RNA sequence: GUUAAUGUAGCUUAAAUUAUCAAAGCAAGGCACUGAAAAUGCCUAGAUGAGCCUCACAGCUCCAUUAACACCA
RNA sequence: AGAGUGUAGCUUAAAAGCACCCAACUUACACUUAGGAGAUUCAAUUGACGCUCUGA
RNA sequence: ACCUCGGAGCAGAACCCAACCUCCGAGCAGUACAUGCUAAGACUUCACCAGUCAAAGCGAACCUCAAUUGAUCCAAUAACUUGACCAACGGAACAAGUUACCCUAGGGAUAACAGCGCAAUCCUAUUCUAGAGUCCAUAUCAACAAUAGGGUUUACGACCUCGAUGUUGGAUCAGGACAUCCCGAUGGUGCAGCCGCUAUUAAAGGUUCGUUUGUUCAACGAUUAAAGUCCUACGUGAUCUGAGUUCAGACCGGAGUAAUCCAGGUCGGUUUCUAUCUACUUUAUUCCUCCCUGUACGAAAGGACAAGAGAAAUAAGG
RNA sequence: GUUAACCGUGCAAAGGUAGCAUAAUCACUUGUUCCUUAAAUAGGGACCUGUAUGAAUGGCUCCACGAGGGUUCAGCUG
RNA sequence: CCGAGCCUGGUGAUAGCUGGUUGUCCAAGAUAGAAUCUUAGUUCAACUUUAAAUUUGCCCACAGAACCAAAUCCCCUUGUAAAUUUAACUGUUAGUCCAAAGAGGAACAGCUCUUUGGACACUAGGAAAAAACCUUGUAGAGAGAGUAAAAAAUUUAACACCCAUAGUAGGCCUAAAAGCAGCCACCAAUUAAGAAAGCGUUCAAGCUCAACACCAAAAAUCCCAAACAUAUA
């Protein structure tokens, strides 16, 4: 008797996986794809800090799922105070994001808040760019 | 019109050749297969068109055990790695139960 | 025809709707950890298994490697040799014989002495 | 919006690949919409068969015609037609394999609800016009409401512990009284004595 | 296809009802069977005429008796729509060595022990 | 109806790919205006839906359109 | 005042296994490799401290 | 159009399993150089031939891919070996068209004609109420559809017949069906009348003559009460015709190097039979005239019925 | 491209010229108009997409001639 | 009788094609496929036959056979008497219908193509006649007996009776829409009659209803057994 009734014993692909907005009404928006931006005019401080986030993030099981980088900003003195000229620079890089609740929306928020260096910037936002 | 044309080949006569509780002496092919359907186990060898013959004269059966492939087989370490905790894989295996004791101790002589 | 399994099937209880919230093994080793955990199992179906198959102690102990972590200068560590021959005395005197009866049984003195 | 829609034929993905005519699509009870989800009245199928889309401008034009858009409303419980149907151009001598896709048709078995309805009446103001609709379909149908469907299914069910014959149907095919299983499908047994290819008997037990 | 029809065991199951309509019973249960064809084998399928062959059912109409164990049953349930199986009830013992000569088997199936011909 | 071929600047050849020239048409230009002449630029989803690559590009899907064929009783 | 009780985060673990932390690779994560850290609330099943409860 | 080999379906769960069935592909590329030699046991594409696997041992290290192909004999070679898109792919070492000038052996295993099966196509009746019909579904026509029927067309199938079932139209004589064209009887009418439309009933009787066409058709002339629809081996060639179709001759245009060919045209072209058997071989319709009457009707133009009289004609019998 | 003398462009060894024609000449076709008849898919005269006419593969008229193939007046005759 | 004369000879040319193949009697006997200038044929296999040798063969139970429905395979028991091997061969290798699962076609065919299983080419009874459906097989004589399958059942559409006055010629919107061309509203006098559900108005009236009261068949020569509702399964 061919199949048995030990049939399905081995299934690989219902346990495995295979191949925007949040709406989930009332409760309602769990915060979907969000792109915190972080920014500075230093570039290893700002690479901690997604490198801070990114670690709290799969701690507390909030997924990700980027973490490229925004390029390069070309500025020198501004030239608006002899004139003066020497070239500074700014690091933004992306950090994503996917789930989030309304419960842990405000507190999560707080982590990143309190532990956030000096002289760095975050944008909270939606999703409408790209390289 | 029948734009339809090459789908003559024959049927490959691929199958278990031995059915469990046989007995099987050692070379006997107990089954011929494409896409692994039975995995060897002990004392079961495979050649290369994936067939599984006997290593030993015994006994076939035929279990399911746990499937772990070799680390270096890339195409199903990511099997693994995108399994949640809970699961294991369970394939089937093929054995051969050696029936002979591989030989006794004789006298010769008296010496 | 279709009958139903006699006892619980694996894989039964991480089946779960909410997928991609699972906790998900991430390397090789882990799996093969739990994997040999599952080969000593009962099993139901069939199997190869079957047909081929103090309180002052711990208080003195909590001071000694107390005491052991600092003549170690942690210099030791980032090459200490661990002479034996005193390790195997207290071996001989405390898991020695709990070890002794495996290589008896290995060896199958047992089974041959003692029925 | 409380019409139907416009079912086209031919959805904009065409099928490309000519799949067999399997008739087990028409055989036998329905697996599918069989009950009632937000609605009251329906057209229910007592047989099977392929609808055109001759037959669903049939079934569109003559509710929306005939019904209140302010007190009903209506809805498909049947989908676009995507099996495709393949007819050779007359004149030909059989071979020269399959022919060209012409139509597609939707399969409907027996005991699937149709077109559902409801809306701020009573059966006996949306019987009327249901009963020419059903009647025009290509198998016999019913038109039923929430209540009658559940009084058909008491009524179905009384008359199987009723009966003062002793052989039922499944009592001698599944058990092989006659060597009766030789003029019988396999499928005679699960569907029951009832179903006979595409028909369906009501009266029978 | 036609093929090797089965029986769910659930046929083989005997209601109180049925220990009315019949004369049997579950407990002590009868010994011997009476197996005797009344249907032909021809427009059957050939494991049915094999089976008639090794139950020895050749003769439509002769009796032949088999035990009542569950290996000779799962040849009469393959061809049960061919026979009548009756139970050999013995009224009274079985035949001795000096009363084998003279039985009878006497339908309502009672294997008589002294069969004379003379009335009652 | 079947095979066979074609697919193009406004029109036509092309160019084995990345696409030219010559009328079209756009104006400037030899002093009374136009045709001619010659000269910038301008005029190509290479007839279609899919990307395996890289596709006029190379096989389909196709749509038009052209030639053959559409028998022997 | 009354109560449930009580192994570091967790544990039908009994000084354990997991988790966890810093490096080195990775845009990072993950993996792996080198490391790091820890508990039986205390006295003879009792008695008595820590929390969480039911109080005013 | 195809022909050999492989994957998937049909063929859902050992194997197998067809199709001028549904879909994909292959006639290699890449990495090695122990792709060394030997050898238990087995599998096998339903035969064979081919293919596949392989423990050990010996010697040494420390293959991937689905298909990826070709027998004998002959060549080429000192040797090891290497030779076909032999692709009609189990392969003849090397050979095309044409025949209506044809012949022979066969085949109803196989076509054309006919029968039969089936009814997609056709034809009809209902069921349905959208739309037409000023309004109004049903006086009349009817879409989307639904259910039954008929077996006139075009088809399909290849079951009888190729040791012959002669064929289109016409002549001759007709037999029958009714789904009625005329004549009769009736219901409705968007039936005022004259005329119609439509439906129920009726198969007694009737269903013209001509020009062109080989024509049944159609067109056209003149009629008529009407110039019916079909079946009968597309009734009927041992009754006739042979104009078409369909032999040998021939041009014309076209295709082909040519022979020759064309559902393209056109001139011409033998139609046998002494009847054995069956069967068979003497039983009234219709129109017009007059009259009602210039009436009913309309109000007018137009213009009847039923009642009566009188003439005819065709038919059957003399 | 303006039915287009014409211009633009490709190809060719040359691009069917004279004539003739709905023909004994693929098909559309019973083409069209005139004559013939009461009525003409016939015949005769023309018009020319003949897109497959056409020049010793002979083209085109015309005198005689024909048991050739069509058509016709008159007479005649079962 | 000339697409190549006729006669003799080669010649008993050759024919995968057709026809034919003659005493009696009995026994076993139905055809998976593969190649092939091959599908009108043949060779191997399968099947069948004969004669042998030996030991198991059919039926089968738990267990057992994959991931991306009916069942089969395997298999001890058990019931039974064959089976494999060796030897020597021939013939079949142009099949039909029925039920079942399907493919092609029109979910056409007495259609075509596979698969599983019957039957047919094999006698007998039944379905009228009948290959294929049903019943049944091992053979004779009988002026005996019990049986099996086995004779088509249906016949249908009646329907209420009575009563009907008023806001109002409804805000709205439209020449005009007063119950019925269209929206929103749809309250209200009498005890009870809808700002009206069908017919009837360009707008109006009329008929009714709602409400009170009352109490299935068609085709071609000629329909086609005769008949028959009541004595006991
Ligand atoms: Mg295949
Ligand atoms: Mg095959
Ligand atoms: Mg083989
Ligand atoms: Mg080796
Ligand atoms: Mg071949
Ligand atoms: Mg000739
Ligand atoms: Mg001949
Ligand atoms: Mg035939
Ligand atoms: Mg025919
Ligand atoms: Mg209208
Ligand atoms: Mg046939
Ligand atoms: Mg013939
Ligand atoms: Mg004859
Ligand atoms: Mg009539
Ligand atoms: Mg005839
Ligand atoms: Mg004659
Ligand atoms: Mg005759
Ligand atoms: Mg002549
Ligand atoms: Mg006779
Ligand atoms: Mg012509
Ligand atoms: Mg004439
Ligand atoms: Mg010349
Ligand atoms: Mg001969
Ligand atoms: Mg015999
Ligand atoms: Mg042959
Ligand atoms: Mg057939
Ligand atoms: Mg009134």
């Amino acid at each position: 008797y061919k199949t048995k009734p030990t049939h399905g014993i081995g299934k690989y692909k219902h346990l495995i996986k295979a191949e925007v907005r949040a709406i989930n009404l009332g409760t309602d928006y769990e915060y979907g794809v969000l792109n915190i931006h972080l920014t500075a005019y230093d570039m290893t401080l700002a690479e901690s800090y997604a490198q801070y986030v990114h670690n709290l993030c799969n701690s507390l099981s909030i997924k990700v799922e980027e973490s490229y980088a925004m390029p390069t900003k070309t500025i020198e003195v501004l030239q608006l105070q002899m004139l003066l000229d020497s070239v500074l620079t700014t690091h933004e890089r992306v950090v994503q994001i996917s789930g989030l609740s309304a419960t842990f929306a405000e507190i999560f928020l707080e982590i990143i808040q309190s532990s956030l260096p000096e002289g760095v910037r975050l944008s909270v936002k939606e999703h409408t760019e790209e390289d | 019109s029948s734009k339809n044309l090459g789908g003559k080949s024959s049927g490959r006569r691929q199958g278990i050749k031995k059915m469990e509780g046989h007995y099987v002496h050692a070379g006997n092919i107990i089954a011929t297969q494409r896409h692994f359907r039975w995995h060897p186990g002990a004392h079961v060898g495979v050649g290369k068109n994936k067939c599984l013959y006997a290593l030993e004269e015994g006994i076939v059966r035929y279990t399911k055990e746990v499937y772990v492939p070799h680390p270096r087989n890339t195409e199903a370490v990511d099997l693994i790695t995108r399994l949640p905790k809970g699961a294991v894989l369970y394939k089937t295996f093929v054995h051969v139960v050696p029936a002979k004791p591989e030989g006794t101790f004789k006298l010769v002589a008296m010496l | 025809r279709r009958t139903p399994p006699l006892g619980p099937m694996p894989n039964s209880d991480i089946d779960l709707s909410n997928l991609e919230r699972l906790e998900k093994y991430r390397s090789f080793d882990r799996y093969r950890r739990r994997a040999e955990q599952e080969a000593q199992a009962p099993h139901w179906w069939r199997t190869y298994r079957e047909y081929f198959g103090r309180t002052q102690q711990l208080l003195e102990r909590k001071q000694a490697i107390q005491e052991l972590r600092a003549n170690v200068e942690e210099r030791a560590a980032r090459t200490a040799s661990v002479p034996l021959d005193a390790v195997r005395a207290e071996w001989e005197r405390t898991c020695g014989p709990y070890h002794k009866q495996r290589l008896a049984e290995y060896y199958g003195l047992y089974r041959d002495l003692f029925h | 919006k409380p019409k139907l829609r416009f079912i086209e034929r031919a959805p904009l993905v065409p099928k490309v690949r000519r799949e067999p005519k399997n008739l087990s699509d028409i055989r036998g009870p329905s697996t599918e919409a069989t009950e009632f989800t937000e609605g009251n009245f329906a057209i229910l199928a007592l047989g099977g068969g392929y609808l055109h889309w001759g037959h669903f401008e049939m079934m569109r034009l003559t509710i929306n015609r005939s019904m209140d858009p302010k007190n009903m409303f209506a809805i498909w419980r049947v989908p676009a037609p995507f099996k495709p149907i393949t007819r050779k151009s007359v004149g030909h001598r059989m071979g020269g394999g399959k022919g060209a896709i012409d139509h597609y048709v939707t399969p409907v078995k027996a005991g699937r609800l149709v077109v559902e309805m409801g809306g701020r009446c009573e059966f006996e103001e949306v019987q009327g016009f249901l009963d020419q609709v059903a009647h025009k379909l290509p198998f016999a149908a019913k038109a039923v409401s929430r209540g009658t469907l559940e009084k058909m299914r008491k009524d179905q069910e009384e008359r199987e512990r009723n009966n003062q014959n002793p052989w039922t149907f499944e009592r001698i095919a599944t058990a092989n009284m006659l060597g009766i299983r030789k003029v019988l499908s396999p499928y005679d047994l699960t569907h029951k004595g009832k179903y006979w290819g595409k028909f369906y008997m009501p009266k029978r037990v | 296809k036609f093929t090797r029809s089965r029986i769910p065991e659930k046929v083989f199951q005997a209601s109180p009802e049925d220990h009315e309509k019949y004369g049997g019973d579950p407990q002590n249960p009868h010994k011997l069977h009476i197996v005797t064809r009344i249907k032909s084998t021809r427009r059957r399928p050939y494991w049915e005429k094999d089976i008639i062959k090794m139950l020895g059912l050749e003769k439509a109409h002769t009796p032949q008796v088999h035990k009542n164990i569950p290996s000779v049953n799962a040849k009469l349930k393959v061809v049960k729509h061919l026979i009548r199986i009756k139970p050999l009830k013995l009224p009274q013992g079985l035949p001795a060595e000096e009363n084998m000569s003279n039985t009878c088997l006497k339908s309502t199936g009672e294997l008589v022990v002294q069969w004379h011909l003379k009335p009652v």
